[PDB]
C-alpha cells in the first residue's frame, strides 16, 4: 500500500520558494494521525522545507547526491526508498510535487487536504483524473480562530 | 446534471434571482459559474467549491450576487439593478474537476465542462 498524503490550494498549489501563507494547526494534525508510525518518503526539497526529522516514523529522503543528515535515511531512486521502507502496511508519500508526480500511478490511497486559498506557487499537486479514484471519505471544515482557511479532508481509493 | 430556474421579465432597475440545480455529483466538492449569451458565451460569475470565494465579471461586479446551498444541490444568482443590456440567456456551469483545482481557469470563464440549458432573463425599458 503506498498512500500520498498533501495539502492542496487552489489550482492544485502547494508550494512556493517560501512557506505557504495560511494557518492549519487541524491540517497539520490530520497529517500526524495518518503518518504516525508508517514510514514517510520525501524529496530533498521538503526534507529542507521540514527542517527536522518527523518523529514516530521512519523517514526517508530521496536525492542522487550523498546524505547530508545521519538522522534521517537517504536513498539514491524511488524502488530504493520503497525497498528502505520494509515490510509495512502502508507506505506514506509526503512530496513534493516532483515526488507525487512519480508515485501516483504506483499509489493505492490519496489523504487530501483542500484549503480554498488562492495562493500563487511554482509547485503543484499531479493532475488525477477523478475517473480513477473513489472518493471514500469527507469532512469539511469552517476556519476559525485557530485556523486561517476552510479546509476539507479527504481520502481517494483508486478504482 | 444542471437546471437553470428562475428567470422571466423584469421591468429596468428590477430584481430577478436565478436558481440552478445540480445533480449527478457531490455537489459540495464543485465551484459553480454563470454565463450568458447573446444572440457569445459572456462569463458572469463563479463561486469556489467552498462558497468562501467568488469572482465577478466586469459587467456583473457590484450588482449581482453568486451564492450556494449545499443541503438542496443549488446556486443561486442574485440579480439587482437591470438593465436592458443584461437580457440574454443564462446558464449555470460547472467544472469537471473537483475542488479548487480549476479556479484560475473558471474565473476566466474557461475549464467549464458541464452546462445547463439556460434560463431566459428579459428587461423591458
Ligand atoms: N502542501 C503540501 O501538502 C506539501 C507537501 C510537501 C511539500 N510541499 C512543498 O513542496 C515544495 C517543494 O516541491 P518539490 O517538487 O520541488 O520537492 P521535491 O520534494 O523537490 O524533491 C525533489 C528532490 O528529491 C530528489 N529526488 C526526487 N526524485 C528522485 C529520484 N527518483 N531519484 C533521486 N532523487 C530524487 C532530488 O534531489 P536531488 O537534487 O538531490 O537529486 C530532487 O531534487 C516545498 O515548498 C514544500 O513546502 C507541500
Ligand atoms: N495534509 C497535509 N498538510 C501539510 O502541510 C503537508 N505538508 C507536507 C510537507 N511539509 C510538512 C511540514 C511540516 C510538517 C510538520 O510539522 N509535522 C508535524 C506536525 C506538528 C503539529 O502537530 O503541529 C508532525 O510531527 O507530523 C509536516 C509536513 C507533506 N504533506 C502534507 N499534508
Amino acid at each position: 500500500m503506498i498512500s500520498l498524503i498533501a495539502a492542496l490550494a487552489v489550482d492544485r498549489v502547494i508550494g512556493m520558494e517560501n512557506a505557504m501563507p495560511w494557518n492549519l494547526p487541524a491540517d497539520l494534525a490530520w497529517f500526524k494521525r495518518n503518518t504516525l508510525n508508517k514510514p514517510v518518503i520525501m524529496g530533498r526539497h521538503t526534507w529542507e522545507s521540514i527542517g527536522r526529522p518527523l518523529p514516530g516514523r521512519k523517514n526517508i529522503i530521496l536525492s542522487s547526491q550523498p546524505g547530508t543528515d545521519d538522522r534521517v535515511t537517504w536513498v539514491k531512486s524511488v524502488d530504493e526508498a520503497i525497498a528502505a521502507c520494509g515490510d509495512v502496511p502502508e507506505i506514506m508519500v509526503i512530496g513534493g510535487g516532483r515526488v507525487y508526480e512519480q508515485f501516483l500511478p504506483k499509489a493505492q490511497k490519496l489523504y487530501l487536504t483542500h484549503i480554498d486559498a488562492e495562493v500563487e506557487g511554482d509547485t503543484h499537486f499531479p493532475d488525477y483524473e477523478p475517473d480513477d479514484w473513489e472518493s471514500v471519505f469527507s469532512e469539511f471544515h469552517d476556519a476559525d480562530a485557530q485556523n486561517s482557511h476552510s479546509y476539507c479532508f479527504e481520502i481517494l481509493e483508486r478504482r | 446534471q444542471l437546471q437553470e430556474s428562475g428567470g422571466g421579465l423584469v421591468q429596468a432597475g428590477g430584481s430577478l434571482r436565478l436558481s440552478c440545480e445540480a445533480s449527478g455529483r457531490t455537489f459540495s466538492s464543485y465551484a459553480m459559474g454563470w454565463f450568458r449569451q447573446a444572440p457569445e458565451r459572456d462569463f458572469v460569475a463563479v463561486i469556489s467549491w467552498s462558497g468562501s470565494n467568488t469572482y465577478y465579471a466586469d459587467s456583473a461586479k457590484g450588482r449581482f450576487t453568486i451564492s450556494r446551498d449545499n443541503a438542496k444541490n443549488t446556486v443561486y444568482l442574485q440579480m439587482n439593478s437591470l438593465k436592458p443590456e443584461d437580457t440574454a440567456i443564462y446558464y449555470c456551469a460547472a467544472p469537471g474537476r473537483p475542488h479548487g483545482s480549476s479556479w484560475s481557469l473558471n474565473k476566466k470563464g474557461q475549464g467549464y465542462d458541464y452546462w445547463g440549458q439556460g434560463t431566459q432573463v428579459t428587461v423591458s425599458s
